[PDB]
């Protein structure tokens, strides 16, 4: 009974802070939401997912920070073990968040405030927020060998573009992240580097509204000729490690 | 005796540098003689000439911009002749620039952004940028990274509408360095925040003043806050620098993967301007630049569609377009048209002011 009451007060504060949209409380309140939604009921958990959804929509209509914060909270909530098992029975789908991330990578590439900054959500840097987003999507802690190859390839190519047009420390961050994804998946993505494995079943559509709509296997990664001559020696070393793993695949 | 005579001689030569054009030539020739003849004497000479150039950019630039440029490209091949000891002095000098930037960032209390943003720091970054650009195409080559580090720090110290022109100038310097070397410097970001400024977004203010010259500005007049003239001026600067950047990298294999982000960002800005600001000149210029970007992306895609990029062999890759030259591309055509137009406008205003002075006399 006492636990129930304390959840009542805590989560009342959480949602009324959310509706107040206090900019400096978002990280902590979202951390609390993520770490107590597993004790909150299932129907209220789905209500939390759609609350995250329409907060992301309101941010769509600072803003990047809020969007990435709600995104990382959504992934953390659904990567909780209980919610992981609840999945299908509870009808919990991340497709909207995946599409939002895929469609916002470009703005995250071209915005300036990327690097003006034990916690899992309340992270002060949009770079590390995006890193958590991409780790959750590309390497979810469960069913690592079940990730859709189309999503894998589309995110890989968009991440390479981000690397070309992102500050240097973020650049090395995504270079290492793609090192990780090629280490884990490999054969699933190697067609994006080999041209004679390129699919000829359409033309790559850059400005797609959905990941499957973007046909990723009809184009190949050409970003090496830019990343090998990027000014940062650490970025160059990360790249050469990338092609080393690609060749040693 | 020997060292003292040498140091007073070079002090006299540095005073001659501080002084007109005939004196420039003579003092530079003497400096050339000194550096060619010369180890310890050579490092002393280059050090003293370094503070000499520092003072020469410490004084001012309203008309002596010619003198500062000539001083710079004259000073460059001194360090070109010296290399190693010059490399060590460049290391320590970039270190002292970095420590100035760092302690200002730390104790940004009061006017740290002021003792950073000046003429001395700007012209110093320009000096090493042009030296490395002229003399890297070795041991001085692996020093660009700290230079880019401090330059980007100077970019993101405080990017306000008052401080637009300084980052325009240092992006010019960075583009010069990128043209000389084969190093990629992301500056489309900074140009896109200049685009995503509130100054050009808000409607302009009707006024009548003189178009400011982006060759002597480190501040902006308080009158130039919402002026349509200043709106337009930053407009052609954004257009021009974007043009140089994208024509600088207009022949690499991965252009479409490198430009579409910027292309769609500028599309979004053009829609936001035409759903705000009313500047049809800027709107048309940015749009037509958008069509050039679409065309060159199509061109490079078509010329790339049939090449092999195997992970164990990049032969057509390492021989992709070595027999192509930077005016064959649509950006090449546009940028040569733009240098012709820009230069004829430069002549227009330069003569205009000359005959104005003659009429006043």
């Amino acid at each position: 009974r006492i636990q129930s009451e304390i959840l009542k007060m805590v989560f009342a504060t959480y949602f009324r802070i959310l509706k107040a949209r206090v900019p400096h409380l978002m990280g902590a309140v979202l951390e609390g939401l993520a770490k107590y939604a597993h004790l909150i009921n299932q129907d209220f958990f789905g209500d939390l997912l759609e609350a995250l959804k329409d907060l992301i929509r309101d941010t769509d209509r600072d803003t990047s920070r809020e969007s990435l914060l709600c995104t990382v909270t959504a992934f953390a909530l659904l990567e909780g073990q209980d919610a992981h098992n609840a999945r299908s029975d509870l009808h919990l789908d991340l497709s909207f968040f995946i599409t939002n991330l895929y469609r916002s990578l470009l703005s995250l590439s071209l915005n300036p405030d990327l690097e003006l900054g034990n916690n899992k959500i309340n992270l002060q840097t949009t770079t590390v927020l995006l890193l958590r987003c991409l780790t959750s999507v590309l390497l979810p802690p469960w069913n690592i060998r079940s990730v859709p190859p189309i999503r894998l390839a589309a995110f890989c190519k968009q991440l390479m573009t981000l690397a070309l047009q992102v500050p240097e420390k973020s650049s090395q961050a995504i270079l290492g992240l793609l090192q990780d994804v090629v280490h884990t998946h490999g054969r699933k993505v190697a067609a994006l580097w080999n041209t004679e494995e390129r699919k000829g079943d359409g033309t790559y559509k850059p400005l797609s509204e959905t990941v499957e709509g973007s046909n990723p296997f009809t184009t190949t990664i050409w970003e090496g000729e830019l990343l090998r001559k990027h000014y940062c020696p650490k970025v160059r070393e990360g790249l050469k490690a990338m092609e080393k793993e690609l060749r040693s695949i | 005796s020997f060292r003292k005579l040498l140091k007073m001689l070079i002090k006299t030569v540095v005073a001659f540098w501080s002084q007109t054009d005939s004196t420039r030539i003579t003092a530079f020739l003497v400096i050339r003689r000194l550096v060619v003849i010369g180890k310890a004497v050579r490092e002393t000479v280059l050090k003293a000439s370094y503070q000499g150039l520092v003072q020469g950019c410490r004084v001012t630039n309203a008309n002596t911009l010619s003198g500062i440029n000539l001083m710079k490209n004259s000073a460059a091949e001194l360090w070109g002749l010296d290399q190693n000891l010059g490399y060590t002095t460049a290391f320590t000098s970039i270190r002292q620039l970095a420590i100035h930037l760092r302690n200002s960032i730390i104790n940004n209390k009061n006017q740290a952004y002021r003792n950073v943003y000046n003429w001395q720091y700007v012209h110093s970054l320009d000096f090493w940028s042009c030296v490395l650009s002229e003399h890297c195409s070795s041991p001085l080559r692996p020093l660009i990274y700290p230079l880019v580090q401090v330059t980007l720090g100077a970019m993101r110290l405080i990017p306000t509408a008052i401080y637009f022109p300084l980052r325009f100038h240092l992006i010019r310097s960075l583009l010069r360095l990128s043209r000389a070397t084969d190093t990629y410097i992301p500056l489309a970001s900074a140009l896109l925040e200049v685009l995503q400024s509130a100054e050009m977004k808000k409607p302009p203010k009707s006024s009548t003043l003189k178009p400011l010259d982006f060759a002597t500005a480190y501040k902006t007049p308080k009158s130039y806050l919402r002026t349509r003239v200043y709106q337009d001026g930053v407009g052609e600067q954004v257009v021009e620098l974007l043009s140089e950047f994208f024509v600088l990298w207009s022949r690499n294999i991965a252009f479409p993967e490198f430009a579409l982000p910027t292309i769609v960002a500028l599309k979004r800005w053009m829609k936001e301007m035409r759903k705000g600001n009313k500047n049809a000149k800027l709107g048309s210029s940015l749009v037509v630049l958008v069509q050039k970007l679409e065309m060159n992306a199509k061109f490079i895609e078509e010329r790339r569609a049939k090449v092999d990029f195997a992970p164990k062999d990049r032969a057509q890759v390492d021989a992709f377009l070595k027999d192509l030259e930077w005016e064959k591309t649509p950006l090449g055509a546009y940028v040569v048209a733009q240098r012709k137009l820009r230069e004829e406008r430069k002549r227009l205003m330069e003569e205009a002011r000359r005959e104005e002075e003659r009429k006043r006399r």
